């Protein structure tokens, strides 16, 4: 029982999927599958053969070396990364919950109700929520009155986030006002939101602080930021999820632990996360 | 015939603060910047603090972070607590007596003396492998506590990766600035140059730097931005490196560990966890 079935969603610089050489996966790549539906009028499909990098798929490497397994490496097509939709769990979670994949690795926010479903690992990337802006917007944080009551201003503030993750969830429970204010605003992934505050067509765009962060460092021009030193709201981190009660947990939270302490961890946040803009 | 929790802590300012108790056995009514009570508890321990003399154990006043935080875990997961601060005063590290043995905080833990070590401690793999820590409740990182004027670039500074009896660099005994140092082969010549000058304790560590005795303190960043921001005449000096977690921890057969974690989680989720930061760090 060395052979783990494992989960991941593509999210750079976290996860990278790319098309097969002309015949394999090379270099600093590994094999990860998609099943790809022939039609929509059917259940049929196929297994297309992909090859998976970045940050989180360099932390599956160091793992599988490490805590010594091998393993089948497949990109989720139900969901994203999680979502209860009338208590059933979707994504990279639903997954993990339904023991499809002993574990999920990537982009995958630790949250509490996340959390009584699945095991999470020490949380490897700082991240949260974070508010991205045109470089001189006047907002002093997700408890602005501006996004708080937007309706006290003429015209009013247009933010967005992309539904169904944690940050909505997190929106949701905390900001019920702000929450029903900006599903007018959703936006269908990053690259959509980004274009739409580049164009004048969005005022700020809510969302996971590490990806937020990495976007801004890259900006062309550095024209989006994040609000304030780059500020995080209900502060989290990205973990690995596990099934309830497994035995892959504490090797894979002392291997992380090892990853910090010895200065590996430092590499990859250099080598993936790094920017120009500051 | 007592199912109540012993918790153990440790004096860390603005985490735990420790005052003696009024007159009377009580703590002095104070109140926060927003005009709400200080929240005291009575917490048990030494008064003599110099290393291989006697332990009169004595009822003290605890207070911070970490008191709050604990008030919020206990009304949560309705338990009962009893606060005694660690007898030796220490964090904890395992070192050898043949056998290994830790101290500290992870010495009462792992004894029993403890149920619930509620106090800025440092997840890292070594504590990871004989106790159960909870999800962090604070992200942080270790930089430099300097006097205002000393000049430093941070850990890659020639006058601390070349150390000489010139320039004093140290951190605190038994601690994971410690085990760092120590575990990484990249920074022995570091850990040398430290080991013989180390504190018993942070604040004997942030006096030395006021008192001429140390040039250079190796320490939390929650701590010593906190500590810079109060006292001008120090300031930080570098960004951050070895970026480590405090979290809340317990034996492995713990069953209230879930539970713990869950609360955390919820905290910062709510703003609870915000809200003690701008109560106890974020403030001048
Ligand atoms: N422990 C540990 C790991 C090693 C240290 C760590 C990161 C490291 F880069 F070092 F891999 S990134 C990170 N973020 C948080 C931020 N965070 N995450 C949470 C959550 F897990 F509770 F969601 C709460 C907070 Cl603060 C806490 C934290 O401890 N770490
Ligand atoms: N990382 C997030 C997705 C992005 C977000 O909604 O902030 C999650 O795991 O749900």
């Amino acid at each position: 029982d060395n052979h783990l079935s494992i989960v991941t969603l593509e999210e750079a610089p976290f996860v990278i999927v790319e098309d097969i050489d002309p015949e394999t996966c090379v270099r600093n790549t590994v094999p990860c599958r998609k099943f790809v539906k022939i039609n929509n009028s059917t259940n049929e499909g196929m297994n297309v053969k992909k090859c998976c990098k970045g940050f989180c798929i360099d932390i599956l490497k160091k793992l599988s070396r490490t805590v010594k397994f091998t393993y089948d490496l497949y990109l989720v097509t139900n969901g994203k990364h999680g979502k209860k939709v009338n208590n059933v769990w979707n994504g990279m979670i639903g997954e993990v919950v339904y023991q499809r994949a002993v574990m999920a690795v990537g982009s995958l926010t630790i949250n509490e109700e996340r959390s009584e479903v699945v095991d999470f690992s020490v949380p490897f990337v700082e991240t949260g929520i974070s508010v991205m802006v045109s470089r001189g917007t006047q907002v002093t944080g997700l408890s602005d009155k501006k996004f708080q009551r937007p309706h006290d201003y003429s015209p009013p503030f247009r933010f967005g986030t992309v539904p169904n993750g944690s940050t909505e969830r997190n929106i949701r429970n905390n900001y019920p006002y702000m929450h029903q204010y900006m599903t007018k605003f959703n936006q269908k992934g990053v690259e959509d939101a980004l274009v739409s505050l580049k164009t004048g067509k969005l005022d700020a765009f809510i969302y996971d602080a590490a990806v937020l962060n990495y976007k801004a460092g890259r900006d062309e021009g550095c024209k989006l930021v994040t609000i304030g030193s780059g500020y995080i709201f209900a502060t989290t981190g990205y973990g690995i999820a596990l099934q309830k009660g497994s035995p892959w947990k504490r090797q894979i939270d002392l291997a992380l632990l090892q990853f910090v302490g010895d200065g590996e961890m430092e590499e990859l946040e250099t080598l993936w996360l790094t920017g120009i803009c500051h | 015939m007592s199912t109540r929790l012993k918790i153990v802590t440790i004096h860390q300012e603005p985490f735990v603060y420790v005052k003696p108790t009024l007159s009377d056995g009580t703590c002095k009514e104070e109140f926060t910047v927003n005009g709400d009570p200080v929240k005291k508890v009575i917490c048990t321990g030494p008064n003599d603090t110099s290393p291989g003399s006697p332990r009169h154990t004595v009822p003290q006043c605890c207070y911070g972070f970490c008191i709050d935080l604990l008030i919020k875990l206990a009304r949560t997961m309705n338990f009962t607590y009893e606060v005694h601060l660690v007898a030796d005063g220490k964090f904890g590290t395992q070192e050898r007596v043949n056998k290994k043995e830790w101290n500290g905080m992870m010495g009462e833990l792992l004894s029993g003396q403890a149920d619930m070590i509620v106090a800025p401690l440092t997840i890292n793999n070594e504590r990871a492998q004989y106790i159960e820590f909870s999800k962090p409740f604070k992200y942080q990182g270790l930089t430099i506590l300097v006097k205002k004027g000393t000049r430093i670039t941070g850990i890659n500074d020639p006058r601390l990766r070349n150390p000489s009896d010139k320039f004093i660099y140290a951190t605190v005994k038994q601690s994971s600035v410690d085990i760092y140092f120590r575990r990484q082969v990249e920074l022995s010549t570091m850990y040398r140059h430290m080991e013989k000058h180390n504190y018993e304790s942070a604040a004997e560590a942030i006096q030395a730097v006021r008192d001429n005795k140390l040039h250079a303190f190796i320490w939390d960043s929650a701590v010593l931005e906190f500590e810079a921001s109060q006292k001008c005449d120090l300031v930080t000096t570098g960004e951050l490196f070895f970026r480590s977690g405090f979290g809340i921890g317990m034996r492995k057969d713990s069953p209230w560990k879930q539970n713990v974690s869950l609360s955390i989680l919820k905290s910062h989720e709510n703003g609870f966890m915000e809200d003690l930061d701008k109560t106890w760090v974020r403030y001048q």
